[PDB]
RNA sequence: UGCUGACU
DNA sequence: GCCAGAGACAGCGAGTCAGCAA
DNA sequence: CTGTCCTCTGGC
């Protein structure tokens, strides 16, 4: 029960994209849980610090 | 493509040219950026622009202009590209924010940076069903071809200090793009007679065909000169007179016959 | 060794010796090792490789009347040349001395024993005579094998000959080593003409050239599409077919879609465009209708049934297996191993797409191998045997479709009705040089495959068995980048020996110390040894993060994930085994370890090649002094001094045997080549052959 | 070539075998000194780069 | 100084220009600077670069 | 309905061992007991380590004797990584 | 560095084996609700079949099955060997036993 | 005509 | 009606000598 | 392998 947000987590296959509130039971083994997950998947990412930047590259 | 206008040899012109060189080089959003911070259907974006210490020196830019650019051009080209993807998928801070969201229905509120662009992010959201992926790809492929401001056709200037020994005092403002009219405004800083370009179609459109004949001849001569070869001018005269016979610079190839 | 007893300075007291004309007891042994790659390849192709070739040969079942008949080829045997039938007298053998006097082919008899059954309870083993296949001169199926120089003079032969050629109409065709991309190794390429393959394809993709037991080759391309999705292009019978990945991965393995996913995100489990695009591969085209291995095999079976020309009474699930067996990853028997190999080639396209890896130049010898005379011979033999089956049963189905019960009376009169085929097709490939095949043999070239070997001089002749042709198509190209003499052909190709006109840079020659690998070994105790050394099997418990681990491959089969701080010691241990001939490591395995840094260097990982067509060259292994053999890709990660006093303590892992090892055999006949300018040593090499 | 003139040639060839670090370093605009391995890394980065115009420099 | 495309000889994929030279070696010898003459011949590594140049010429 | 695993006819359920109190859940949950997963080459003879002090952290070379020949085994000890094999033990609670 | 005295009490005939399970789709947060049943082949005369085993795990929603034979049997069960060590913290003694690893997978039939 | 060598 | 999407489409040095197979 | 056509196609 720790496969994340795109797989049945008790069956196996992958779920489909969200439309109605309930977890979109897969075409196989339609068991449902967590209609809408608690937190929207948040992503922390940025770019590089050599070429795009003129900062971080005063000397070195 | 290139250009070469001599600099007029006056004390005022020498001073104005520094600003001219710094005025025609292209400054692009990507050349002024540190790194983006994208959070994701509610997609936030903080640009985090560079300090002026090492880019204002030779680009002639200011932070209000740069940021105003994001509000009016980048933050709407962003929705333009979002639609490009989603069509085939299946006291004063206040007025600026308000006019900006007057024009678009997705943004919510950006930021303000009263101290040298400290933290300037934006927030979007498409709540029903959109392909939530690492859209950083889009907002990075777009933050490269996004240029603050540039003269059409010119990519960079440079003043090759000396070009003569006889009258060593000559200065030349060479360029690596081609826009003839966008130099006509500096007839007092630069000598617009003595203007030269290797294009031969642009010369033929600003000065005529009898002026493109001589550019053709000089181009062939300078091509042969780099190897020490020297074809007699009487041959290049005939070639240039035949090419430009009927009023246009016509190619010497299968479509010219 | 094999380069000892090399003369220290030349002598002149060998001429003017009391024994100058007496034919010697055994042949020279340095001249013999020149055509050795041409003969040791054929020796396999005709005896040990022919059995394997016929073993694949799926039994050709088809419908007669209301009956289904099965024909399998149990063995095929090529016999030394001999007087035709017994209609001749006094000597059964036939020696190459004639067919040069007369103008004829030195051809041996190819005969197989087919076994035809009707439902599997009625069967009879008939022995048909397929045809005639040409024979090499000193090739184990020739009559001049095991003859000393004195007995080789009473048959009219050179007393110093090394055959390595064919006599097709008395002309001595010399089929020469062509250059192939590589075998059983995924090469990540950036080719801009790939985005024309479809609507959203990019200019990124890993190509793999698969060879099974030297009888079959196939080329498969994994393409990156802009959506983050990967496609698979396969070619069957010269037609290109595109299957989304996911259709292939679900068919090969009966695993959940999360387990397939956990595999394609092994080293980049923090990236989110990838995690999202793996799911769009598994769900977008596979949760659309097929979610069990059988339904995927059934859907794939129906779309491809028409062009795979499968039997009509075959379930669609059986027609899918036919596609996977004959078109994708020929080299691997398992379907689980075929899954792990398609997953590492994808894990690599994702790194090339995200600029985490450097495109592999297809024109560097690092990513190149040679096509020997035995690979072309068997790959044509196998295809022609399959064609013979097909033609005999075309005749079968077409004659009468009539009550086979009594028709078992003319069964042999039937098989012979199409056994009249296999002879002339084979001589065309040898007399003309160009290839007429339904599948081009995974080759890319269909002409100039065999060439005339002309004895104008013995320096023109000896250079036909050391030539390596980049390809005959590259003689027609605007850009000249396959003519660059890169620094990776140091010791493997001669810098000076290249034709100096239209063929320049395209026709190269091997150095004197370089050699082609031709032996075949067991390589079964190697996967069990790698695990003792420190590797952890593909199944699990890597002990680190899948990013601080090297993906171990051994001949197309991913053993899997040697830890990052155990990879160096493992590579050094494996190199010590091959040098001292311990374990069963072939003396010529290439232990490569492409290190991983944060830079966009070549994709990291510990490879271990032992295949039969790579080029190797000897170098004195310092720290052991035991004459190691290194390969084209293994030589890029090691320092090899040339002269002593150039050897250092930490640097100089290896050392070269002689200082002139870099030069070819002919370029070693030019006197003082060091004091002449180089374009003059290139003309001397071409003038010594006229 | 005269002897007593090949000695100068040999000494100049010996001197020429020490001009790589300074050349590359002062072309990467690196700290003038104190970096002997940062220079190799900067050269490697410039070599595996995409633009490849800091390598031609 | 050997020059192939207007540039020094190319490096391998590992950062060495020739199997004899350490990766990213600073010496000019590793970049095609031949100090040998045809009077007293040139060593093997220099022979290699000279052949590269003479071949690109053709 | 969950299609319930159906045992093939040539297989029979193995009863628990009531003669096994060692791998009993009770024995394994004792405050002084720790469980370790060990992975070794297929030809590894565990008896060669009898009496020898295997490390509980880091990397160490351990010498073993098998059939008169000295073997040295690099032993790597680590922190369990999420997703590791779970040990099954007989439980009286589970019928 | 902390060390343990190694002892292979192991299996009396080697017939005895422990049982390790690994799930192909990840972890079970709290599997306390799982019932495992180990099945063995009835054929004890065939050396090939006598070591064939099936492990079945039943939940309320799905079934998992692992086997040590056939495609589901994976390479790690042989190329490498698995053991379980039981460490007595007080004595510093580690008892080592043979283990069999089962890769578990979900159950459905047409 | 073709194709494989070769010459300036 | 304005101008990108392409997707065909055409061009690719001069002369010379052989042999071999169809 | 590049540059113009240049004939659609397609969207606007
Ligand atoms: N494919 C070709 C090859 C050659 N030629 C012609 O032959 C001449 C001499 O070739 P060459 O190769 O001997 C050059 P050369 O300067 O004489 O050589 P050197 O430095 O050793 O003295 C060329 O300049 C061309 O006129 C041609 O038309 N097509």
């Amino acid at each position: 029960a720790n496969t994340c947000s795109s797989f049945q987590s008790d069956l196996d296959f992958c779920s489909d994209c969200g439309s109605v509130l309930p977890l979109p039971g897969a075409q196989d083994t339609v068991t449902c849980i967590r209609c809408g997950f608690n937190i929207n998947v948040r992503d922390f990412e940025g770019k590089v610090v050599k070429t795009s930047v003129v900062f971080h590259q005063l000397g070195t | 493509p290139m250009m070469s206008v001599p600099v007029l040899n006056t004390k005022k012109a020498l001073k104005r040219v520094k600003s001219l060189k710094k005025q025609l080089t292209r400054v692009c959003l990507g050349e002024v950026l540190q790194k983006i911070d994208v959070q994701e259907q509610v997609y936030q974006l903080r640009f985090q622009f560079l300090p002026h210490a090492y880019y204002q020196q030779e680009k002639c830019l200011r932070p209000e202009d740069i940021l105003r650019f994001m509000e009016t051009r980048f933050f709407k080209l962003l929705m333009e590209s979002i639609k490009k993807k989603n069509n085939k998928a299946s006291e004063a801070m206040e007025r600026r924010v308000q006019a900006v969201r007057e024009i678009h229905p997705f943004i919510d509120d950006y930021q303000y940076d009263t101290e040298e662009s400290l933290w300037c992010q934006v927030t979007v959201k498409l709540p029903l069903m959109k392909i939530n992926f690492d859209m950083s790809s889009l907002v990075v492929s777009l933050a490269h071809g996004a240029v603050i401001y540039a003269t059409k056709g010119i990519t960079r200037c440079l003043l090759n200090e000396t070009t003569n020994n006889k009258n060593e005092k000559e200065l030349v403002l060479n360029t690596e793009g081609i826009n003839l009219p966008e130099l006509f405004k500096y007839a007092e800083v630069l000598d617009l007679r003595r203007l030269y370009s290797n294009d031969i179609h642009a010369i033929a459109n600003t000065y005529g065909i009898e002026a493109a004949l001589r550019v053709i001849e000089k181009e062939i001569k300078d091509v042969f000169a780099v190897y020490g070869i020297a074809v007699d001018p009487r041959h290049l005269s005939l070639v240039a007179d035949y090419m430009c016979f009927e009023g246009v610079y016509k190619p010497l190839n299968r479509f010219g016959i | 060794s094999r380069w000892r007893n090399l003369p220290s300075g030349p002598s002149l007291k060998h001429l003017t010796d009391p024994s100058y004309g007496i034919p010697r007891e055994q042949q020279k042994a340095a001249l013999q090792e020149l055509t050795r790659a041409h003969v040791e390849s054929f020796n396999y192709a005709v005896h040990e490789g022919l059995g394997l070739a016929v073993q694949a040969i799926p039994p050709f079942e088809f419908a007669f009347k209301d009956e289904r008949i099965s024909f399998t080829i149990l063995d095929a045997v090529i016999s030394p040349p001999t007087v035709p039938k017994g209609t001749i007298c006094k000597e059964a053998n036939v020696y190459p001395a004639e067919c040069r006097g007369r103008r004829s082919t030195y051809r041996g008899k190819l005969t197989a024993d087919i076994n035809w059954a009707v439902n599997g309870i009625s069967k009879g083993i008939i022995k048909q005579f397929l045809g005639y296949v040409p024979i090499m001169v000193k090739s184990k199926l020739c009559n001049l094998r095991n003859l000393p120089p004195q007995a080789l003079i009473e048959h009219h032969e050179e007393a110093e000959e090394m055959g390595g050629y064919f006599i097709i109409n008395g002309i001595e065709k010399v089929i020469r080593m062509l250059i192939m991309p590589r075998r059983n190794f995924p090469i990540a390429m950036i080719r801009p003409k790939w985005k024309t393959r479809g609507p959203g394809y990019t200019q990124y993709g890993v190509s793999m050239h698969c060879v099974r037991e030297e009888h079959s080759a196939v080329n498969m391309n994994l393409h990156y599409l802009e959506n983050g999705t990967v496609m698979l292009n396969f070619i069957y019978r010269k037609e290109l077919f595109f299957l989304p990945l996911g259709f292939a991965l679900k068919a090969l393995v009966s695993f959940s879609d999360y387990q397939i996913f956990q595999e394609l995100i092994k080293g980049k489990e923090d990236d989110s465009f990838l995690r999202n695009s793996v799911s769009q591969m598994l769900r977008i085209v596979m949760e659309e209708g097929c979610s069990t291995q059988k339904q995927v095999l059934n859907y794939l079976g129906e779309c491809f049934r028409v062009k795979l020309n499968v039997p009509d009474w075959y379930p669609n699930e059986q027609a899918a297996e036919f596609l996977f067996n004959q078109c994708i990853c020929i080299h691997l028997k398992s379907n689980t191993e075929k899954f792990y190999m398609l997953c590492l080639m994808t894990r690599k396209l994702f790194a090339l797409a995200k600029g985490e890896c450097m495109e592999d130049n297809p024109d560097s010898l690092v990513n190149q191998e040679v096509l020997t005379p035995g690979q072309l011979f068997l790959m044509f033999l196998k295809e022609k045997l399959e064609g013979w089956l097909v033609s005999i049963k075309i005749a079968f189905d077409k004659k009468a479709q009539k009550t086979s019960v009594s028709m078992n009376t003319d069964n042999l009169m039937r098989i012979f009705t199409m056994g009249i085929d296999l002879t002339k097709p084979f001589e065309y490939l040898f007399a003309t040089g160009n290839l007429r095949s339904k599948t081009g043999l995974g080759l890319l070239q269909d002409s100039g495959l065999c060439v005339v070997a002309d004895k104008l001089n013995f320096i023109r002749y000896l250079s036909h068995f050391r030539c390596v042709h980049r390809g005959a198509d590259f003689a027609k190209m605007r850009t000249t980048t396959v003519r660059r003499l890169l620094p990776e052909s140091w010791g493997f190709l001669c810098p000076v020996h290249t034709p100096d006109g239209e063929p320049c840079g395209l026709m190269n020659h091997l150095t004197a110390v370089c050699e082609v690998v031709t032996q075949f070994v067991y390589t079964a105790s190697i996967p069990a040894l790698l695990c003792n050394l420190g590797v952890t099997p593909i199944d699990g418990a890597p002990h680190r993060s899948y990013s601080e681990c090297y993906p171990v491959l051994l001949d197309g089969v991913m053993v899997g994930w040697v830890d990052k701080d155990l990879a160096p010691g493992i590579a050094d241990s494996l190199r010590h085994f091959k040098v001292l001939r311990e374990k069963r490591i072939p003396p010529w395995m290439e232990v490569v370890l492409i290190p991983m840094t944060g830079k966009p260097s070549l994709y990291p990982g510990l490879f271990l090649f032992t295949t039969p067509c790579r080029l190797v060259r000897p170098v004195q292994n310092l720290a052991l002094g035991k004459e190691e053999l290194i390969g084209t890709m293994e030589q890029i990660f090691m320092n090899v001094a040339i002269f002593e006093d150039e050897v250092f303590a930490g640097v100089t892992t290896h050392q070269e045997l002689f200082p002139h090892s870099l030069l070819s055999v002919i370029a070693n006949f030019i006197p003082f080549s060091d004091h002449n300018q180089s374009p003059r040593n290139m003309y001397q090499c071409q003038m010594g052959k006229q | 070539v005269k002897p007593k003139a090949d000695v100068k040639r040999q000494r100049i060839i010996e001197e020429s075998t020490h001009c790589g670090p300074q050349a590359v370093r002062a072309a990467l605009n690196l700290p003038e000194a104190a970096s002997y391995d940062e220079v190799r890394g900067k050269w490697q980065d410039a070599h595996l780069g995409k633009d490849q115009r800091d390598f031609n420099m | 100084q050997i020059e192939l495309e207007g540039r020094r000889p190319p490096l391998m994929a590992s950062g060495k220009s020739l199997p004899c030279f350490e990766p990213y070696e600073f010496t000019p010898r590793a970049g095609g600077f031949v100090t040998g003459r045809f009077l007293t011949g040139i060593k093997p590594p220099e022979f290699f670069f000279h052949c590269m140049a003479g071949r690109e010429g053709l | 309905d969950a299609a319930r695993f159906s045992c093939p006819p040539n297989f029979t359920a193995k009863p628990p061992a009531s003669e096994s109190p060692r791998f009993s859940l009770e024995a394994l949950t004792g405050p002084d007991t720790e469980l370790w997963l060990i992975q070794a080459p297929a030809d590894f003879a565990p008896e060669c380590f009898n009496g020898r002090h295997v490390p509980l952290s880091g990397s160490q070379i351990v010498k073993g004797k098998l059939a008169g020949k000295r073997h040295r085994y690099r032993v790597l000890s680590s922190c369990p990584q999420a997703g590791e094999a779970t040990l099954l033990a007989p439980s009286t609670e589970a019928g | 560095l902390p060390s343990a005295r190694w002892q292979y009490c192991g299996a009396p005939d080697g017939s005895q084996r422990a049982v390790l399970v690994q799930f192909s789709n990840g972890k079970l947060q709290s599997p306390g609700n799982m019932r495992f049943t180990l099945y063995e082949n009835k054929d004890s005369t065939n050396p090939r079949k006598r070591n064939q085993r099936i492990l079945a795990a039943e939940t309320d929603r799905l079934s998992y099955v692992g086997n040590n034979f056939g495609t589901g049997a994976l390479k790690c069960n042989t190329l490498c060997r698995h053991f379980v060590g039981i460490l007595n913290k007080t004595s510093g003694q580690m008892e080592v036993y043979d283990a069999e690893l089962f890769n578990m997978q979900p159950l459905f039939s047409d």
